[PDB]
């Protein structure tokens, strides 16, 4: 009973302390230690969390900066069907994001294009040309702004021409940084509890 | 929420 | 080959109208601003290539015209056709807060304007049910906007038009303010497509 | 849509 | 922007007319309507519903239900890992019922262990001995209430003795029905709608 | 063998017990039916078959249980500690009415009074904020309960023991109404080994 | 636990 | 919400 509440309680502060962690790996590009720390919280996510809206916007950021730490292994798979690559799956959290944080068209569009180009392309460096023109027709755009890259990638699927500048010129490491720039964006930038505690406490000590 | 980690199997 | 061309070509042209949008918005030559604007509308489906600072201009540029349409509550920038221009403004405003790396300080005085602005507008075009919307979704989470809110909410519920709030508000004062803040965030340099304009000049 | 002109009219509800 | 307000509104009334007709299949034991209609109903999980607490509520009604008309049929999975066999799955929908709707273990006690002894015996009944074990051990509670069943249980899987009486007295059908009372008792009884538009439309009309 | 033989005796003690824990309860006689409440507590782990009327008679025993310990607030019948025996006892109503295939007209005048107690007991211990969330958690939904609640809310705000309606308060009229309406729900027979009993006594 | 009796104690929060 | 029916696949 009360002790639930308790629990609740710090188990939101463990939360939070490790998803202020895992941006910081993020950040780092130190994306080993942040899938150690995205485990941590799978964990305790079966556990007794309770309401705050702000875990929940956590929680849909973590599952989309996690679909594209895994972005360039098309063996994995965050969803029920298979079919489903990692940056596929970003797309969807990425839309579940856009109605939950009632955000816009023109503001989630920026990321969008950024993952979609991303699912094509790496794709395409598996030369899984297929997959890379489902992707390609299903989500890409046919905006007037947006045709010429959709043509070229058309184009490279079209030669296999895994030496065209756009496939060549393309930064993983640029892309993920951008992404975890937007999500940030939607996030306050306060200190988490443990880490104010710890900074304390830890300068209790001395010498 | 739903699955931060993946399930291997693609 | 010579479409590498075009996308360098392409960059001067836009930088250069840009300049001269800025002047224009600068002289309240609002008409004009809004002619450039379609041109360089009418140049981004065209190849740019890729340039920091195209990027940059394009969202300034993309702010500036819904602030110059702030007025005409008819004008729909977004998909979102119930979206007020500075409703839509408030979002680029954003947008260039991430893309440009800004802290939170540096632009949020200038978000508290353009949010009330939005509310002030609707309120003298009698659009009341809307100002309360955008009131309620943007100003209600800030402690720090208190009693501009509460009495935007009172003029809203007696509609009080008179009221030296709304009277006095400027809509002149409020954009050209918008552009100090946008160009603070601009590189100084003349387009070279001026540059050259002005040597031909010397000659002939 | 890096749009800088309106993409078409809103319906006002002024009065 | 309204054309998507109106069409949640819509999307609402649908879902809720639908809900309404799967209960009332499910009640009437016909399970082929009950899965068409759901079928309809997942289709429209996709679309804006917006926000009620009414349809959370509603779906999760659903998601139960739905396991518990495929928990004769082991084939089937729910879930992510293959493991977890409907009920085993309808056992998890029901913890999230239980902190969802804010209910107390008294309260949900009685339909959980009806779920758990469905998916001891269904395990059993496919001679998934092993299954049927694992399963017992994990879920079953070790309560003094329930400790002979689970002896009994524990026992009939020893000898693999699907002819105890446990076993053949067994009725899915009463089962099923039972559960649809409990989980039916934390909705409104009020009628959808659209099948009150139906019911006058309909009268306008005549011979 | 001799072990289904146990489960048709358990029955009858089961339902002797029972009767004369309803007997009890309706002479106000509370100890005695706290005494057998115990003795079908301890049988309650023994084999007892499957019968619908036994299944009925333990959630009525389960409520009225709850309720003649209702003014008990450091007794805990549930899990989650918190809970006070009168807000347990709704809970027990609620699987009731959903086991007994109650119409919630049948069922809700029970559930108003049984809702009214647990915040007044609370309020006459002085347990103010715990009134406060069962008052909240549930009368806030009910229309029909509108002036019993902000009546309540202003009693609990101004810590008024002294308003009539808790001074006037009856726990015992209450007690007696929640047997009246559970017992309605029950079979009237005289209980098998009460039938033997008075025999038994015709001729020693 | 179709619990007759009560499976231990509260903490009462009076005063 | 999350899957009504399933997947196939046991």
């Amino acid at each position: 009973a009360g002790e639930a509440r308790l629990e609740e309680a710090v188990n939101r502060w463990v939360l939070k302390f490790y998803f202020h962690e895992a941006l910081r790996a993020f950040r780092g590009s130190r994306y080993g230690d942040f899938r150690q720390i995205r485990d941590i919280m799978q964990a305790l996510l079966v556990r007794p969390l309770g309401k705050e809206h702000t875990v929940s916007r956590l929680l849909r950021v973590m599952q989309c900066l996690s679909r594209i730490e895994e972005g360039e292994n098309l063996d994995c798979s965050f969803d029920m069907e298979a079919e489903l690559t990692p940056l596929e799956s970003a797309i969807n959290v990425l839309e579940m994001i856009k109605t939950e944080f009632t955000l816009t068209e023109a503001v989630v569009e920026s990321s969008r294009k950024l993952v979609k180009e991303a699912a094509v392309i790496i794709c395409i460096k598996n030369k899984e040309f297929e997959k890379a023109s489902k992707i390609l027709k299903k989500h890409m755009s046919k905006d007037p702004t947006t045709q010429k890259l959709r043509n070229d990638l058309l184009n490279i699927i079209r030669e296999k021409n895994l030496a065209h500048p756009v496939i060549q010129n393309f930064s993983y490491e640029t892309f993920q940084q951008k992404m975890l720039r937007f999500l940030e964006s939607h996030l306050d930038d306060a200190e988490p509890y443990l880490l104010t505690m710890a900074k304390k406490a830890l300068k209790s000590e001395s010498a | 929420s739903f699955n931060l980690a993946p399930l291997g199997r693609r």
